This record gives C-alpha cells, structure tokens and sequence, in this order.
C-alpha cells in the first residue's frame, strides 16, 4: 500500500 | 425530457467515454471478442490441466511473491486509472491528499471490474490474451491456491450477465473513484457533489442503453458492495496464508499464471 500510494502520487503529477 | 440538463448529462457521459477509451487500451469489447472465439489470428491457447500446463510453457514465500508480481504487473493499470480520474471534472481540484485516498481504495475495485471482462464461466484470459486458464483447473489446485480465484469467477459471471458495455463501464468506474465513504477523507462534500452528478449521468445512460432492466441502476450499485467484498476477502486470504504450514509448493508456471491475475 505504501508502494501503491507512491505509484499514485507520481501518476497525479 | 431532452433539455439542457439532460444534454449536459449526455455530454458528461460522452466526455467520460472518450477519456476511458484513451486511458484503457484493452476494452471490454476486445476482451469479449477473444473469449467467444472471434479472433482467428494467434488464438489463445487453453491451459486446463497439468499436462497442458507443460505444453503451454513456450508462451520469499510463494504466496507473497505471487502477490508482489501481480502488483508490479498492475502498475500500468494503476497509472491508467489515475489518468482516467484526472479527466473526471472536478477531481484535480480536490485536496491532493483526498485524490490519493480515493485512488488508493478505488484501484483494487476497478481492477476486479476489468478482470471480470477477462472471465467467463469456463476460465480467464492470461498472458495479454495469449492464454486461457480454466476455472476448474484453478479450483483444483492445492490449498490454499485452489480458493484464490473462485470467488472472483462467481462475482464475474453475475456482473457479466448484466451486459454492460464500455460506455456503461466508464461512468460506473467514475462513480467508484468518487466514493465519499473512504476512510481518511477530509472534504467529503466536494467528492459527493461530483458523485451525485455522475450518478445522474449513470441513471440516464442506463435508461437509454438498457431497456430490458428496470432496476439495473440499483443492481449495478449493489455490485459495488460485492467488489469491496472481494477486496476484503484478500485480507482474509493473507491470514489463511500466515496460518498455513502445509506445503505451499506450486509449479513455477502456475506462479507465473497467478502473477497475471488479481
Ligand atoms: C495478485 C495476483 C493474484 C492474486 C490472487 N488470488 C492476488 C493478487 C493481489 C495482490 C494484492 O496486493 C491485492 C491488494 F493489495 C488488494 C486487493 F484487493 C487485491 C489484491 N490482489
């Protein structure tokens, strides 16, 4: 999940 | 009535559908086309048992490694959903922390919705559509792998029997992302305002597209309950993995197949 939220944050950029 | 308010709700459905097409290259239609045997170019190869698993070979704890492999293979899926979500009017204006929460919970439910597109009652497409793994072969595997997929097949057969198409699924998925009940949300009201308008557009879309079902709006929203259940069933699955001390051995080819599922 911590990796998952990391993927999401990079995508929203 | 055909009036400005309805036209706008049909404008939103179109904008969503076009965005959905850009973000997601494998449409349900492409997927259904393969399952029902319409593709004659490099038709998928069936894996239905151990002997056929060896033939199809040319194309940490075992469970933990399956799950890490399927999350890595799902990175592109997560990215495309985020892209989709950025095209939902009002989304990028929400609190950046809330955008993350909406997506951190939405993805799993959305991936299960797309996985239903790969399933019929005989099995599921794998290897970017070059393979077809049967449902009974999966169920026949040793504990605890035997029970991995079978709840998802049961969900998927009902869902698919409603006969949604890509137009339906685009708005549906947008309703899933803008769910105002996720834990940790800060500003619920702007999320719900967006979702309310997305539900108006979903209701209309289902009236124009599905004359055969007078409570399909209701039944589709009920399917959101069932999606969350599969997601909670995965948490139980991890506990069944911890307690298990029977031989967790599994053919490396099955581990690769399982890295293709979710
Ligand atoms: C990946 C591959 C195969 C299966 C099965 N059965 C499950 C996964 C997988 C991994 C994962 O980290 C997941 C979540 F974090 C949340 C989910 F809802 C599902 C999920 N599935």
């Amino acid at each position: 999940n911590l990796g998952l939220e990391d993927i999401i944050r990079k995508a929203l950029m | 009535q055909l009036n400005p308010e309805s036209a706008d709700l049909r404008a939103l459905a179109k904008h969503l559908y076009d965005s959905y097409i850009k973000s997601f290259p494998l449409t349900k239609a492409k997927a259904r086309a393969i399952l029902t045997g319409k593709t004659t170019d490099k038709s998928p190869f069936v894996i239905y048992d151990m002997n056929s698993l060896m033939m199809g070979e040319d194309k940490k704890e075992v469970a933990i490694r399956i799950f890490q492999g399927c999350q890595f293979r799902s990175v592109e899926a997560v990215q495309e959903i985020t892209e989709y979500a950025k095209s939902i009017p009002g989304f990028v204006n929400l609190d950046l922390n809330d955008q993350v929460t909406l997506l951190k919970y939405g993805v799993h439910e959305i991936i299960y919705t797309m996985l239903a597109s790969l399933m019929n009652k005989d099995g599921v497409l794998i290897s970017e559509g070059q393979g077809f793994m049967t449902r009974e072969f999966l169920k026949s595997l040793r504990k605890p792998f035997g029970d991995f997929m079978e709840p998802k097949f049961e969900f998927a057969v009902k869902f698919n029997a409603l006969e949604l198409d890509d137009s339906d699924l685009a708005i549906f998925i947008a309703v899933i992302i803008l769910s105002g009940d996720r834990p940790g949300l800060l500003n619920v009201k702007p999320i719900e305002d967006i979702q309310d308008n997305l539900l108006q557009a979903l209701e209309l879309q289902l009236k124009l597209n599905h004359p055969e079902s007078s409570q399909l709006f209701a039944k589709l929203l009920q399917k959101m309950t069932d999606l969350r259940q599969i997601v909670t069933e995965h948490v139980q699955l991890l506990q069944v993995i911890k307690k298990t001390e029977t031989d967790m051995s599994l053919h490396p080819l099955l581990q690769e197949i399982y890295k293709d599922l979710y």
